[PDB]
């Protein structure tokens, strides 16, 4: 292993100062060491190169420093779009001696946020195709745990909805989730109310969101 | 408009030779040092490979055997080309430029691409349906492959604030679907790059 990053995934609150260190085996060429910032689906982004010089329009609370084969990307004042997967890499003078390291993850806590709940029921067009996707919406909550129950007449529903996440928000360190539900249009129309539960720490009780199939 | 635009095929099957371009907007190749890096889904970032200002063409120790690296100035484009690809070649493809014209260094690449999408697998591709979400309003679009994900914008760029598209998911039949959401006090663009399909749908109540 040529470059190690530590720790593999940390957490902090928002004005929070937290470092994370790279360790390569050689010592690095003329100073060459780079930081990388990498946001949910985006390409990485060159925050520090040269050890310690910032990328302009890098926010200065960004700073890099090491020597040799230790160096360390501290973030003074930790901020929700901060949001990320940071890697080093590092230039050992010459052809093929580089590589990246390893990355590392930071997260963001912040205070309880309950979600905003929204139902949209299956449209016209796709119930001509013989299927029914009903599908609920939690909105700009925190933390991420949250449970999502799908309810037809009232009878419980397992193995028939999928779900997915958003990464914390860059302005809000909230989350976003989506619930879809799924059965064939013979199942959908023998049945009236559809209803997504949702449990969330910031919910007093669960918010359930229906709608009449018509 | 962005600098670097990666270029390819979206989904292919294994043993094929796949086929990337790095197309540069606005400035000449001649010069010009590139930078092809790889990361297959929730991995790390790998080097492939590079063209230094001098043209000369460094090849990680992996891909040494397995890739041609190349430059066509006339059409302004990079390429990269990838023999007998495999399961382990599917990831997001990115070209990045080294400003200092190094064809083999990773610690300044201050330009990137947005990267285009590789997943190799024996199944055809298939496009999308894209269905409304009526009243937050959104669009599903689902049963679409391979992998690699459609991309969804609203108002054809205008609609930026309280958009959240998720990540896709890989349903029982193993097709995929994904959802975009906006919250509002309406035409969502699909593009599926692999199917080279492109639908405006519009949401309403």
């Amino acid at each position: 292993i040529q470059m190690t990053q530590s720790p593999s995934s940390l957490s902090a609150s928002v004005g929070d100062r937290v470092t994370i260190t790279c360790q390569s085996i050689k010592s690095v060429y003329n100073n060459r060491l780079g930081w990388y910032q990498q946001k949910c689906g985006k390409a990485p982004k060159l925050l520090i190169y040269e050890t310690s010089i910032l990328t302009s329009g890098v926010p200065s609370r960004f700073s890099g420093s090491g020597s040799g084969t230790d160096f360390t990307l501290t973030i003074s004042s930790l901020q929700c779009e901060d949001f990320a997967t940071y890697y080093c890499a590092g230039g050992f003078d010459r052809s093929g001696d580089t590589t990246f390291g390893q990355g590392t993850k930071v997260e963001i806590k912040r205070t309880v946020a309950a979600p905003s709940v929204f139902i949209f029921p299956p449209s016209d067009e796709q119930l001509k195709s013989g299927t029914a996707s009903v599908v609920c919406l939690l909105n700009n909550f925190y933390p991420r745990e949250a449970k999502v129950q799908w309810k037809v007449d009232n009878a419980l529903q397992s193995g028939n909805s999928q779900e997915s996440v958003t990464c914390q928000d860059s302005k809000d360190c909230t989350y976003s989730l989506s619930s879809t539900l799924t059965l064939s249009k013979a199942d959908y129309e023998k049945h009236k109310v559809y209803a997504c539960e949702v449990t969330h720490q910031g919910l007093s009780s669960p918010v359930t969101k229906s709608f009449n199939r018509g | 408009e962005v600098q670097l635009v990666e270029s390819g095929p979206g989904c292919v099957k294994p043993s094929e030779t796949l086929s990337l371009t790095c197309t540069v907007s606005r400035f000449s190749l001649i010069g010009y040092a590139i930078t092809w890096i790889r990361q297959p889904p929730g991995k790390g970032l790998e080097w492939i490979g590079g063209i230094s200002s001098a043209a000369t063409t460094f090849y990680s120790s992996w891909a040494k055997s397995r890739v041609t690296i190349s430059v066509d100035t006339s059409k302004n484009q990079f390429s990269l080309k990838l023999s007998s690809v495999t399961a382990a070649d599917t990831a997001v493809y990115y070209c990045a430029r080294d400003p200092r014209g190094y064809g083999a260094a990773l610690d300044r690449l201050d330009l990137w691409g947005q990267g285009t999408c590789v997943t190799v697998f024996s199944a055809s591709t298939k496009g999308p349906s894209v269905f409304p979400l009526a009243p937050a309003l959104g669009c599903l679009v689902k049963d679409y492959f391979c992998e690699c994900p459609v991309t969804v914008s609203w108002n054809s760029g205008a609609l930026t604030s309280g958009v959240h598209t998720f990540p896709a998911v890989l349903q029982s039949s193993g097709l995929y679907s994904l959802s975009s959401v906006v919250t509002v006090p309406y035409i969502c663009n699909v593009n599926h790059k692999p199917s080279n399909t492109k639908v405006d749908k519009k949401v309403e109540p």
